[PDB]
This record gives structure tokens, C-alpha cells and sequence, in this order.
DNA sequence: GCTTGACAAAAGTGTTAAATTGTGCTATACT
């Protein structure tokens, strides 16, 4: 077919819908094959290979079981599609909705119970709907939001729609936080989570074919004037420290990690010069008041920022 | 494309006699129905069906409502 | 100031991962290949608190008792004996 | 020039409670 969904519908339509008696039939075969498998698997541990005729028939019970599971599924594929139709346009592709429903359909088959005497579509509808809605919460947003948060965002929406109809207006943050039994500050934080991103490849203004993306600055880009002045600042400090003593400057450099880039603690500097941390604290205060001396500081003033 | 204008007049169910009746002085009107190999009002609706809904096997219930639902509805 | 460890994925490939020497080398590392890899050194320390996933049999067992399965199977094989 | 002890702020660690997050499930019948 021309379309992709039209192609999938063609093949799901080639199967026949079961009646109540058949569903019960397949259900038995599925459980029969599973137990036949678990029992034979129990033999693998302790051996005791079965007779020839008893082994060939057990291998068929299992094969007939999986043939049942596959037939029960293929017969109910139409049900998944019927439920997925209503959840389109909400941010998921129709086929993805179908496939996720198929995942739910599979578990319905695994957990379905035929002794309850209920039609299959009654129990499977729960899983297929949950599988589809659970899927949307995990995939429909570029920036994923966990299920419990997607649960509140929706609830807040209906409250706003119901509150919208009773007040002939949109409710304010206080009315919404009241109807939902939450703090107004919370409803704001929630309304920020619900925001969805926009496309950088979008065209801002059909008038001028200007793509939004190319209007975005690079905040982390290197600024030439600053890096050059910073290089000049780095030189001016080298000179100012030349006025200080060999140990005065040596402690200043290690204290702020000018050479290594790794600052050092008072005790660690006292470990290279062989003194206590307090002595280094003292040498620090004096060299700092020396740097504060206007002769050395006047040159560095213009580097405030 | 690939549609003989006469085949659809058979899709509605009008018999060839009415074609010679209504067409009248039209020369190509008569010459086209003689050229078309479609026989029957329900068979022309099928030649119109598979080309409009390719890939879908039709049904007498869907082939007839196809034309009406497309325009008349 | 780095120590290099080597891991081997399940399919044979091997990858070099530079670490800091002062750090404790992990026994497994998500590799550039996309699979888990095992250290080629001593350990190999742990089983990593694994629990088997849930299977179709489990879901069937929690509803049908083992006896109910036997009779249903007896129904099926007897139907097979009739030919 | 430097060291010692008292000391409090600051920084890490380990231990717990609160919170956040993932997953399973819902049986009139509905294709």
C-alpha cells in the first residue's frame, strides 16, 4: 500500500476474530504448553529422560502452546488499533502508539485468566490502554518527565479546565492551588515543568527566511580583548611579586596556586618552608599589607573587572 | 489518471442506452463507450475503486458508498 | 597522575581506561563498545545483587496451582492419544 | 624570628529520614 499504517492494517485484517469458546480454547493450550515446558525443564536438573513417545508429545504440547499465544495475539491486533486511534495528535506517532499497545496486549495474554469466564476484550482493554498511556508519559516529551510528575501536570490541567468553565475565565494560581489542595508556589513550579522546548531550526518570521538557531550567541566563546588583557594582567602580577621577597612571593604564589593553579592550605605551605601554619598566616598578612601599599596596587587597580 | 469519463457514468448505474440517449450529437461520447471494456455498473465501480483505494480489497457495501461518500455525501 | 586499567567485553574486544592512581579501580566498566567489561586484574569481586526477571510461567503459577495444571495437561494428552 | 595551646569556623564523612523515581496493575464488553 501507499501508506505505512495502511500496510499494517492490511496484514492485521488477514486474521479472524475469535468467539468466546475459541479464546477459552487457546487460553488452555497456552497454559498447558507452559506447564509442559516447566515440567520438562525440571527434568533437566535431575535428568530422568522420558520415554520416546512421552518426549515427542511433550515437545508438541509446547510447540502448540506458543502457536496458541501467537494466534490469540494476531486475532486481537484490531483491538489495539481501535484504542490507539483516540490517542493520536498528542505527540506520539500512530504506529508507535499501536506498537506500545501491542506490548500491553502481550501482557494481557500472559496474565489473562480463562476460568473467570469473562470475554478477552474486557481484560485486555485495561492493559492496552495503560500500555499506551504509560508509553506517552515516557516518550512524548523531548525532555522526559517521570510518570508521577506527568500525572500531576495532567490533573492540574483538568482542574484548570473545570475551574475555567465554572468561573467563565481562567483561574489564577491561587484558585488552582486551592482546587487541587497544593501550595500556589507549587502550581507555578509545575507550570514551568509543563513547558515544551522549541525548534532551533524553526524560521522566525515567514517574512525573512531567518532561522532562529543562527541568532543564538555562544556565551562560552573566547573574547579576544579579555584574554589579551588577562595575559597583560598575568604579566603585571609577575612584576609586582618581584618586589616581594623570595619567600614572601613564594608564599603568595603557593597560597593562591598561581604557578600550579592549585591553591594550598596554610599548613601545606608551612611544610615546604618548614614552619607552622600560624607563621605562614603571619607572613601572609604582612605581604598583603605590602601589596596594599599604593606603590604596588596602583598599577593593578584598573583590573577590577 | 487513466480514467474513461464514460466508466463513471456506469459507476452510478446508468445503462448504456441512456448514454446514447443523453450524449446524442456527441461523436466522441459514443465512440468512447464503444472503446471502454467495462461491462456493468458494478464492474466500473470496481475499476474506479482499486485505483482510488489501491491495496484495499473492496466490498459491494464499500464500492457503492465510495462514490456517494466522496462527493454526494 | 593516572593509572590505566583494561577491561574485556563479552565479545572479545578490549579497552584501555585511564584512571587516577589514588582511586579504587572498578571491577566492571561500561565500555565504548556499548557492553559491560570485566577487569583483567584480580577481581572480579561481586555478584552484584542480581534478581531473575519476571517470566510468563511466574504469572501463570500465581493463578493456577500445580495440580490444576496436571489435570489440564491430562486433558490435553488424552485428546492427543485419540487419533 | 618563630612555636604552642585554646578555639571556632569550615570542610568531610557516615548515618537517616524524606523525597523522588520506576513498575506493576486495574476482569461487563468493546477488534
Amino acid at each position: 500500500s501507499a501508506d505505512s499504517v495502511r500496510a499494517y492494517l492490511k496484514q492485521i485484517g488477514k486474521v479472524a476474530l475469535l468467539n468466546a469458546e475459541e479464546e477459552v480454547e487457546l487460553a488452555k493450550r497456552i497454559e498447558a504448553g507452559l506447564y509442559a515446558t516447566q515440567k520438562l525443564a525440571e527434568l533437566a536438573e535431575k535428568g530422568e529422560k522420558l520415554p520416546v513417545q512421552q518426549r515427542r508429545d511433550m515437545q508438541w504440547i509446547c510447540r502448540d502452546g506458543d502457536r496458541a499465544k501467537n494466534h490469540l495475539l494476531e486475532a486481537n491486533l484490531r483491538l489495539v488499533v481501535s484504542l490507539a486511534k483516540r490517542y493520536t495528535g498528542r505527540g506520539m506517532a500512530f504506529l508507535d502508539l499501536i506498537q506500545e499497545g501491542n506490548l500491553g496486549l502481550i501482557r494481557a495474554v500472559e496474565k489473562f485468566d480463562y476460568t473467570k469466564g469473562y470475554k478477552f476484550s474486557t481484560y485486555a482493554t485495561w492493559w492496552i490502554r495503560q500500555a499506551i498511556t504509560r508509553a506517552m508519559a515516557d516518550q512524548a516529551r523531548t525532555i522526559r518527565i517521570p510518570v508521577h510528575m506527568v500525572e500531576v501536570i495532567n490533573k492540574l490541567g483538568r482542574i484548570q479546565r473545570e475551574l475555567l468553565q465554572d468561573l467563565g475565565r481562567e483561574p489564577t494560581p491561587e484558585e488552582l492551588a486551592k482546587e487541587m489542595d497544593i501550595t500556589p508556589e507549587k502550581v507555578l513550579e509545575i507550570q514551568q515543568y509543563a513547558r515544551e522546548p522549541i525548534s532551533l531550526d524553526q524560521t522566525i518570521g515567514d517574512e525573512g527566511d531567518s532561522q532562529l538557531g543562527d541568532f543564538i550567541e555562544d556565551s562560552e566563546a573566547v573574547v579576544a580583548v579579555d584574554a589579551v588583557s588577562f595575559t597583560l594582567l598575568q604579566d603585571q602580577l609577575q612584576s609586582v611579586l618581584e618586589t616581594l621577597s623570595e619567600r614572601e612571593a613564594g608564599v603568595v604564589r603557593l597560597r593562591f596556586g598561581l604557578t600550579d593553579g592549585q591553591p594550598r592550605t596554610l599548613d601545606e605551605i608551612g611544610q615546604v618552608y618548614g614552619v607552622t601554619r600560624e607563621r605562614i598566616r603571619q607572613i601572609e598578612s604582612k605581604t598583603m599589607s605590602k601589596l596594599r601599599h599604593p606603590s604596588r596596587s596602583q598599577v593593578l587597580r584598573d583590573y577590577l573587572d | 489518471r487513466r480514467q474513461p469519463v464514460t466508466v463513471l457514468l456506469k459507476a452510478l448505474g446508468w445503462t448504456n442506452e441512456q448514454i446514447v440517449e443523453r450524449f446524442g450529437f456527441s461523436e466522441i461520447m459514443m465512440g468512447t463507450l464503444e472503446k471502454d471494456t467495462t461491462s456493468g455498473t458494478d464492474e466500473a465501480l470496481l475499476d474506479i475503486y482499486r485505483k482510488l483505494r489501491p491495496g484495499e480489497p473492496p466490498t459491494k457495501e464499500s464500492a457503492q458508498t465510495l462514490l456517494e461518500n466522496l462527493f454526494f455525501k | 597522575p593516572r593509572q590505566v586499567a583494561r577491561y574485556r567485553t563479552d565479545n572479545g574486544e578490549e579497552f584501555d581506561v585511564p584512571f587516577a592512581d589514588d582511586a579504587e579501580i572498578p571491577g566492571t566498566w561500561l565500555c565504548r563498545n556499548g557492553l559491560e567489561g570485566t577487569l583483567i586484574e584480580g577481581d572480579v569481586p561481586e555478584p552484584k545483587k542480581v534478581k531473575p526477571p519476571r517470566t510468563h510461567w511466574d504469572m501463570l503459577l500465581e493463578r493456577r496451582s500445580v495440580e490444576e495444571l496436571e489435570e489440564l495437561l491430562k486433558e490435553r494428552l488424552d485428546l492427543i492419544k485419540a487419533k
